[PDB]
RNA sequence: GAAAUUCUUGGACCGGCGCAAGACGGACCAGAGCGAAAGCAUUUGCCAAGAAUGUUUUCAUUAAUCAAGAACGAAAGUCGGAGGUUCGAAGACGAUCAGAUACCGUCGUAGUUCCGACCAUAAACGAUGCCGACUGGCGAUGCGGCGGCGUUAUUCCCAUGACCCG
């Protein structure tokens, strides 16, 4: 008999400083009644926020998660959890009649998260080309996929969560495959297409607040 | 790289010398001959740690091979079963290089 | 074979005074002879060790449970069964595991058990076409078989 | 020269106790008297001094396993599970 | 029911859930968690007759009651979440979604993006019904 | 007598392949001999397009699109009216159908 | 088709976070490849085998087809052991029908999966035995090989990759 929408606070939720905009929206919690705690039962929440929307003029076709790890008071502080990639555009780049190659790696900073990276890697059809397969072999496929897993650990074993992500929000990587493999056979359709934190560590309290300056 | 491991051995029993057993090559240790050493992983705990005292004293590298001794049985050939296998004289083998 | 599984000698390093205590356990399975077996609770975690149902992570084959944080071992400890630890719950301090039977129990994450299913499975099998040999059976624990 | 031409070693029991009781028993009376190989030595296996309890006799090292085989049917997966768990806290 | 923001400044956003099978659909309007909701209606409770459970203006007629139940706690914009069924059944999204997302978008609200979470199985297991298949 | 030169498939030096059902029905046809159709498809057709890019926030926001790869057996596929039987002599033309109207 | 048996204020259905378990590996996948046939699609590694082509190496008819006698042989089915998600013969039930012990709908054992012993049957179909040549063309597609204008990257270019014409 009573409306229990106004036992509700609203509060905001922030990001790491590396991206532009601080704001993503409000998020209402209980108040703090009896026992249960409104810091407690908002700080587990995750957060789908497309790039495009963080930025200013970059992809809408990629998508970041970030939870919640802090309360400061109406102020909730995030942290990254993975990257997706959208229905839109892998459905819209799989099509018949170009080969398909796809790859996955594991990989732990220099303080420690395990992350997962997966991949995948479309051929490209030619300029003059009349014949219509364009099919690669299987030996080049798997020295493909050898230097896939050489580059991202190369890019991942020296340094923090900080500098990949700035390595993660232009498409660097892909870029680099796609220059290193040009020599073999020519694609086109790159990317690194989700990355996954396993086992985060101790919670270190103003690594955060560092990353909110 | 097992291949590089059972081919060469292939070569070592019809190139160079080699001695097999316990009492046989703690003597062709003591005297200052042997330069690489093999041991199987059924080989208990102990003379593996004994083993490699002795070569903390004479500088040879030795070597633990994947599978227990049938294995190593198989691998050099012979119809028995041997936990300690060492090498002398390689002659034409490039094992003592990886 | 007084009753059909398998014991375990394990002897312990008493802190207290100088002295050897003996004691007595159920063996799982694969164990040697001489073969180190730890027990506490920052112990690591392989076969024959005995560490708290609460630190152990989900879906764990265990066995000789503590229905009560200490009475010294009450449960699945015969031939060739195994619970399972389900869940767990931070707060009230408390876990969840399935027993052999297919029911399931709340028990408090503060017992004990070791780790591995009990050595001596199979039994049930091999069916006694002979009559005498049920009866060597009934001979040893007790005295009800001629039905 | 072969002389039973199926009945094996429950041939010691004859016309008692059925067929299919002495065909269910062929395996599971073959497969508890014979002889291991060691984990740590050579062929000498078969004492079952009793039910689960397998026992060498050049190495002298007591085994506490299976209650008619040496090793079981669940607890090898049960140790390949007890091993991932293990290194899947680490990595 | 309260707000703490201004108008034009900003958008304040939520997000609906459009479930769309062919004989019932969801309108499920949550938060950006998910987690949290705000209102849910079907199409079930306002049509007497289930061969018509999801007919098109069954959803019209509850998409203007979650607009109009919304606009009373101060929500302009929202996420779109389209989904089917799912799984190793069907997988087009019935008749009762592009006049619902037109009945409300008409009843005034800001539609911001808008996806497919549908449940694609990478491997399905087996659908139920025979070799031959259900026929009639 | 004998109707078609290949038995209606594409089995020509393999001996088996894998089957895979159905959309409407379940019917188990193998994959080379079903009638694969490949939809794309907005998700508003023409008029409400009008009626979103009014209402929507963002500078013409691109509309997605609906990637659905169909199967269809031979019953349904005739029964719901994509193919029709055709002539003896107007069988071996098997250049797709058009794609005007 | 239209409904009911069925679940549900001890909170079902949907939404989010997690967690177990056992199967199945789409979209990429084609009148493409391999294998004696049945048959074979997640990554990575090890063990040996085999076709085609290249060959101014080798031995010098050692070959062809095959009564008796042998190896393999999808599914289902049987006796054992573990493992039991989903489907699901038999079965009970709700409608439909003049009647349905049937198609339709909810639940569901035996089975479906794994290792070990068996059984040897299919529209096992290209409904066309195996070896041998011989007698018209026209475009294609796939491995190995032989040349060639030219673009493309490596840049520092013979040589290796990707197209193109034989
Ligand atoms: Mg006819
Ligand atoms: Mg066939
Ligand atoms: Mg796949
Ligand atoms: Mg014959
Ligand atoms: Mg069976
Ligand atoms: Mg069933
Ligand atoms: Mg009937
Ligand atoms: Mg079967
Ligand atoms: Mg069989
Ligand atoms: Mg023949
Ligand atoms: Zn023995
Ligand atoms: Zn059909």
């Amino acid at each position: 008999v009573v409306d229990p929408f106004s036992k509700k606070d609203w509060y905001d939720v922030k990001a790491p400083a590396m991206f532009n905009i601080r704001n993503i929206g409000k998020t209402l919690v209980t108040r703090t009644q009896g026992t249960k705690i409104a810091s407690d039962g908002l700080k587990g929440r995750v957060f789908e926020v497309s790039l495009a929307d963080l930025q200013n003029d970059e992809v809408a076709f990629r998508k970041f998660k970030l939870i919640t790890e802090d309360v400061q008071g109406k102020n909730c502080l995030t942290n990254f959890h993975g990257m997706d990639l959208t229905r839109d555009k892998m459905c819209s780049m799989v099509k018949k009649w170009q080969t398909m190659i796809e790859a996955h790696v594991d990989v732990k900073t220099t303080d420690g998260y395990l992350l997962r990276l997966f991949c995948v890697g479309f051929t490209k059809k030619r300029n003059n080309q009349i014949r219509k397969t364009s099919y690669a072999q299987h030996q080049q496929v798997r020295q493909i996929r050898k230097k896939m897993m050489e580059i991202m650990t190369r890019e991942v074993q020296t340094n923090d969560l900080k500098e990949v992500v700035n390595k993660l929000i232009p498409d660097s990587i892909g870029k680099d495959i796609e220059k290193a493999c040009q020599s073999i056979y020519p694609l086109h359709d790159v990317f690194v297409r989700k990355v996954k934190m396993l086992k985060k560590p101790k919670f270190e309290l103003g690594k955060l607040m560092e990353l909110h300056g | 790289s097992l291949e590089s491991i059972n081919s060469r051995l292939q070569l070592v029993m019809k190139s160079g010398k080699y001695v097999l057993g316990y009492k046989q090559s703690l003597k062709m240790i003591r005297q200052g001959k042997a330069k690489l050493v093999i041991l199987a992983n059924n080989c208990p705990a102990l003379r593996k740690s004994e083993i490699e005292y002795y070569a903390m004293l004479a500088k040879t590298g030795v070597h633990h091979y994947s599978g227990n001794n049938i294995e190593l049985g198989t691998a050099c050939g012979k119809y028995y079963r041997v936990c300690t296998l060492s090498i002398i004289d390689p002659g034409d083998s490039d094992i003592i290089r990886s | 074979p007084g009753r059909g599984a398998p014991l375990a000698k394990v002897v312990f390093r008493d802190p207290y005074r100088f002295k050897k205590r003996t004691e007595l356990f159920i063996a799982a399975e694969g164990i040697h002879t001489g073969q180190f077996v730890y027990c506490g609770k920052k112990a690591q975690l392989n076969i024959g060790n005995v560490l708290p149902v609460g630190t152990m992570p989900e879906g764990t084959i265990v066995c000789c449970l503590e229905e009560k944080p200490g009475d010294r071992g009450k449960l699945a400890r015969a031939s060739g069964n195994y619970a399972t630890v389900i869940s767990h719950n931070p707060e009230t301090k408390k876990t969840r595991v399935k027993l052999p039977s297919g029911s399931k129990k709340v028990i408090s994450s503060a017992n004990r058990a070791v780790v591995g299913v009990v050595a001596g499975g199979g039994r049930i099998d091999k069916p006694i076409l002979k009559a005498g040999r049920a009866y060597h059976k009934y001979k040893a624990k007790r005295n009800c078989w001629p039905r | 020269a072969k002389r039973t031409k199926k009945v094996g070693i429950v041939g010691k029991y004859g016309t008692r106790y059925g067929a299919s009781l002495r065909k269910m028993v062929k395996k599971i009376e073959i497969s508890q008297h014979a002889k291991y190989t060691c984990s740590f030595c050579g062929k000498t296996k078969m004492k079952r001094r009793a039910v689960g309890i397998w026992h060498c006799g050049s190495c002298m090292k007591t085994v506490a396993g299976g209650a008619w085989t040496y090793n079981t049917t669940s607890a090898v997966t049960v140790k390949s599970a007890i091993r991932r768990l293990k290194e899947l806290k680490d990595q | 029911s309260l707000g703490p923001q201004v108008a034009e400044g900003e958008n304040v956003f939520g997000v609906c859930h459009i479930f769309a099978s062919f004989n019932d659909t969801f309108v499920h309007v949550t938060d950006l968690s998910g987690k949290e909701t705000i209102c849910r209606v079907t199409g079930g409770m306002k049509v007497k007759a289930d061969r018509d459970e999801s007919s098109p203006y069954a959803a019209m007629l509850a998409a203007q009651d979650v607009a109009q139940r919304c606009k009373e706690l101060g929500i302009t914009a929202l996420h779109i979440k389209l989904r089917a069924t799912g799984g190793n059944r069907t997988k087009t999204p019935g008749p009762g979604a592009q006049s619902a997302l037109r009945a409300l978008a008409r009843s005034g609200m800001k539609i911001g993006r808008i996806e497919d979470v549908t449940p694609i199985p990478s491997d399905s297991t087996r659908r139920k019904g025979g070799r031959r298949g259900r026929r009639l | 007598t004998k109707k078609r030169r290949n038995n209606g498939r594409a089995k020509k030096g393999r001996g088996h392949v894998q089957p895979i059902r159905c959309t409407n029905c379940a019917r188990c046809v193998p994959k080379d001999k079903a009638i694969k159709k490949f939809v794309i498809r907005n998700i508003v057709e023409a008029a409400a397009v009008r009626d979103i890019s009014e209402a929507s926030v963002f500078d013409a926001y691109v509309l997605p699109k609906l990637y659905v790869k169909l199967h269809y057996c031979v019953s349904c596929a005739i029964h719901s009216k994509v193919v029709r039987n055709r002539s003896r002599e107007a069988r071996k033309d098997r250049t797709p159908p058009p794609r005007f109207r």
